C-alpha cells in the first residue's frame, strides 16, 4: 500500500505519526520503508524499533487481560459464560501473531541478510529474538519448543557478535542483554541463567563508565538501571 | 512491580 | 462484518474490549449489535457512547498535534518540508471524518427514530450534535456552516427535552448542557452563551441535590464539577 | 488545562 510513495516521504511520516502517538500508522510506513529494499539507518532503524513495539505492546497488554479473564473463567466454581471469551482472545492473539510474523518478515526479507556492521546486525538479531520472545508468549502447541528455540538462537547469535564488536557499555548491548535475561527468567524457565546474565551484564558495563563522555553514560546508566531493577525484582 | 524489557 | 455473531455476544466482547482497552474492536463489537435492529438499553448506549468517544478522541488528540505541526510549518520562515504534513493530517482527518459520518448513520438508522423515552432519546440527540460538533472541529468548506448548524439543531432539541422531561440533576441532561456550553464556546464563537448555560445548569442542579440519594448525588456532583471546571477557566 | 466535555 505503501509502493508510491517515496521513502523519504514515509521516513517523515513514520516521524510525524509518532508525534501523534499514531503507532499502527507509524508502523504501516516504517513497514514501507523497509520494503524499498534500501539498508536503514540508525535512526531508521529506532523508528522501526519503536513502531513496532508499541502496536505489539497494546496486543500483548490485551491478550495478558484476556487470558487472565478467561483463566478465572476456567475455575471450578465460575458459570459458564459460553465461548465469547475464549473467542475474543483467539482474535487478539491472531492478530499479535501476525505483527510478529509481518516483523520477522521483514528482518527476513531481508534486513538481516544486508546487516554487516554490528550495531545494524545486533539490532536486528535482538528484533528478531524479541518477536520470537512474544509468539513464545501465546504459544501452547507442537511449535512451543521449536519457537523458543527461534528466539534463543537469535538472541544467541547478537551476544556472541555484541560481545566481539561492542564495548561493554553499549546501549544495544545492553538492551540485548536486558531483554535476553527476560527471556531466560520468562521463558525459558532459567531464572538463574536470567540473573547471572543481568548481573554480568551490570558489573561490565559498570567498569566501562569511565571511559564515556557524560551524554553517552546518561544513555548507558539508563539501561542499567533496568537491568537493576530486574536483579531487585528477581533476588 | 512487572519485569522491565528494553522499551 | 458482525452479521453472524449474536447480539448479546456482541455486547459481551464490547464490555470485554473495554476491559482489554481495545476501543476500535469495542466499538465495531457496539456498531454490529446496534445493526441488528433493536434499541438499546441503558448500559448498551452506554457502551456504543464509550466506544465512539475513545475512538474519535484519539483521532481529534492526532489531528490537533498535526494541525499543530502544519501551522507552524506554514509561518514565514519556516522551511519547505513538502506535501507530507498536510497529507498526513488529511489522513487522520479523513479517518476522523468517517468514523464520525459511522456513529451519524447508526444514530439516522435507526436509533434516534425508535427513541422514544427522555433518557434514550436524550442521550441520542446528544451524541448527534457531538459527532457533528467533532465534524465541525476539522471543517473548513462550503459545508461548515451546515455542519455547526446541525450540531447546534441536534444539541436544542435534546435540550428542549431534557429541560421539560428531565430533573436539572440528571446526569444525562447535565452532560448535555456541558458539551452543548462547550459547543457555544468552541465552535459557535458565543463564550457569553457558554458561560451563561454553564452557570445555570450547575445552579439549577445545586438546588435540586437535596432530592437525591447519596450515589445519585454523587454521580450529579461529578458533572457539576466539570460545569465548574469550564466556568473557571472561562472566567 | 482544555476545557471539559462529557467523558
Ligand atoms: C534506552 N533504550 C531502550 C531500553 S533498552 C535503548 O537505547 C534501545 C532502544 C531500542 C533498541 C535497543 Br537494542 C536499545
Ligand atoms: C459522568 N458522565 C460523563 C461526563 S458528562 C456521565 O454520566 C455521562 C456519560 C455518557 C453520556 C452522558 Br449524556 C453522561
Ligand atoms: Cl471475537
Ligand atoms: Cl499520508
Ligand atoms: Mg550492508
Ligand atoms: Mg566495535
Ligand atoms: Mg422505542
Ligand atoms: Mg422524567
Amino acid at each position: 500500500a505503501m509502493g508510491s510513495m517515496e521513502r523519504a516521504s514515509l521516513i517523515q511520516k513514520a516521524k510525524l505519526a509518532e508525534q501523534a502517538e499514531r503507532y499502527e500508522d507509524m508502523a504501516a510506513f516504517m513497514k514501507g520503508a523497509v520494503e524499498k529494499g534500501e539498508e536503514l539507518s540508525n535512526e531508521e532503524r529506532n523508528l522501526l524499533s519503536v513502531a513496532y513495539k508499541n502496536v505489539v505492546g497494546g496486543q500483548r497488554a490485551a491478550w495478558r487481560v484476556l487470558s487472565s479473564i478467561e483463566q478465572k473463567s476456567n475455575e471450578e466454581g465460575s458459570e459458564e459464560k459460553g465461548p465469547e471469551v475464549r473467542e475474543y482472545r483467539e482474535k487478539v492473539e491472531t492478530e499479535l501473531q501476525g505483527v510478529c510474523d509481518t516483523v520477522l518478515g521483514l528482518l527476513d526479507s531481508h534486513l538481516i541478510k544486508e546487516a554487516g556492521d554490528a550495531e545494524s546486525r545486533v539490532f536486528y538479531l535482538k528484533m528478531k529474538g524479541d518477536y520470537y520472545r512474544y509468539l513464545a508468549e501465546v504459544a501452547t502447541g507442537d511449535d512451543k519448543k521449536r519457537i523458543i528455540d527461534s528466539a534463543r538462537s537469535a538472541y544467541q547469535e547478537a551476544m556472541d557478535i555484541s560481545k566481539k564488536e561492542m564495548p561493554p557499555t553499549n546501549p544495544i548491548r545492553l538492551g540485548l542483554a536486558l531483554n535476553f535475561s527476560v527471556f531466560h527468567y520468562e521463558i525459558a524457565n532459567s531464572p538463574e541463567e536470567a540473573i547471572s546474565l543481568a548481573k554480568t551484564t551490570f558489573d561490565e558495563a559498570m567498569a566501562d563508565l569511565h571511559t564515556l563522555s557524560e551524554d553517552s553514560y546518561k544513555d548507558s546508566t539508563l539501561i542499567m538501571q533496568l537491568l537493576r531493577d530486574n536483579l531487585t525484582l528477581w533476588t | 512491580r512487572r519485569r522491565k524489557s528494553c522499551q
